[PDB]
């Protein structure tokens, strides 16, 4: 559940 | 009027006056490709100008394919078509074809060798699955996927970026030049999968040649029940190799990689399969635990001359 809202790139 | 032209290396891009502040992303062989800022949108756009589209029979059919597929296929993790144009004004001078499309953050190159956990980790596979199961339902097998055409944004969204065929990540009955199905995608959702945990390319050939041997290698020999499939003149080169015993997943993906676990441990089992037919499948893999997580079903479920062609894609773009 809440799936990821970022990401680092 | 409604055109100006900016220089983008030794190329001119002529665009509609909504594109804006052109600056080149990358090259394929399809063609070269600028982020841009579409002001009617108010957003940045990728736009593709095609390479020389009839130039010859295989051009023309391969940008005739891309453009109609393109245009029928509809969905949150593919790559979508925003517009279409050509600067020329008639079917006699027709010459240049421009795409717009959606432009992300990355390709899965630069994600793929950082520290991603679990949550990360699933949560991208399930949307590439969720795309590859779209492009599926329309009868495109992609059979090409790699990091380099899957892309990704800041939010942790995801899109494959197109439609494949028609070496590292390639499924075997690709190499050896067997039939495949569905699941010849799955292999190479294994292999990107596999990447994201040892931290690098699992069967990096140098040739072809290496590179069933390097699978072989770490998977083990195919039972018979798979060379009885294949080819003769193949068959027999397949078969006088040496036989290679295989390791084991705990071996090849040991405890010490990870940050669930044993989860993305038992799905690779299943996905990094020779023999297809007993290789997992999209709909299977979507539901597995180490995926299921995140489900939601509104996103989980001819020759011609090149005149000919040339009037065909002219259609396609008005
Ligand atoms: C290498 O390109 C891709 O992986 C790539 C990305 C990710 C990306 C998107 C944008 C950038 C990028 O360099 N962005 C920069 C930021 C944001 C704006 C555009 C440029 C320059 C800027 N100043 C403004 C900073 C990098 C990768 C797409 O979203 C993409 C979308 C549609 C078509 N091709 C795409 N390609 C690509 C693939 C093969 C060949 C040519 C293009």
């Amino acid at each position: 559940p809440k799936r990821p809202t970022t990401l680092n790139l | 009027n409604n055109f100006y032209s900016v220089e983008i290396g030794d190329s001119t891009f002529t665009v509609l006056k909504r594109y804006q502040n052109l600056k080149p992303i990358g090259s394929g062989a399809q063609g070269i490709v600028c982020a841009a800022y579409d002001a009617i949108l108010e957003r940045n756009v990728a736009i593709k100008k095609l390479s020389r589209p009839f130039q010859n029979q295989t051009h023309a059919k391969r940008a005739y394919r891309e453009l109609v597929l393109m245009k029928c296929v509809n969905h949150k993790n593919i790559i979508g078509l925003l517009n279409v144009f050509t600067p020329q004004k008639s079917l006699e001078e027709f010459q240049d074809v421009y795409i717009v499309m959606e432009l992300m953050d990355a390709n899965l190159c630069q994600v793929i060798q950082m520290e991603l956990d679990h949550e990360r980790m699933s949560y991208l596979l399930y949307q590439m699955l969720c795309g590859i199961k779209h492009l599926h339902s329309a009868g495109i097998i992609h059979r090409d996927l790699k990091p380099s055409n899957i892309v990704v944004k800041s939010d942790c969204t995801l899109k494959i970026l197109d439609f494949g065929l028609a070496r590292y990540y390639r499924a075997p009955e690709v190499i050896l030049g067997m039939g495949y199905k569905e699941n010849v995608d799955i292999w190479s959702v294994g292999c990107i999968m596999g990447e994201m945990i040892k931290g690098g390319v699992l069967f990096p050939g140098t040739d072809h040649i290496d590179q069933w041997n390097k699978v072989i290698e770490q998977l083990g020999t195919p039972c018979p029940e798979f060379m009885k499939k294949l080819q003769p003149t193949v068959r027999t080169y397949v078969e006088n190799r040496p036989k290679y015993a295989g390791y084991s997943f705990e071996k090849l993906f040991p405890d010490v990689l990870f940050p669930k676990a044993s989860q993305a441990r038992d799905l690779l089992s299943k996905m990094l399969v020779i023999d297809a037919s007993k290789r997992i499948s999209v709909d299977e893999a979507l539901q597995h635990p180490y995926i299921n997580v995140w489900y939601d079903p509104s996103e989980a479920e001819r020759e011609h001359t090149i005149e000919e062609w040339k009037e065909l894609i002219y259609k396609e773009v008005m």
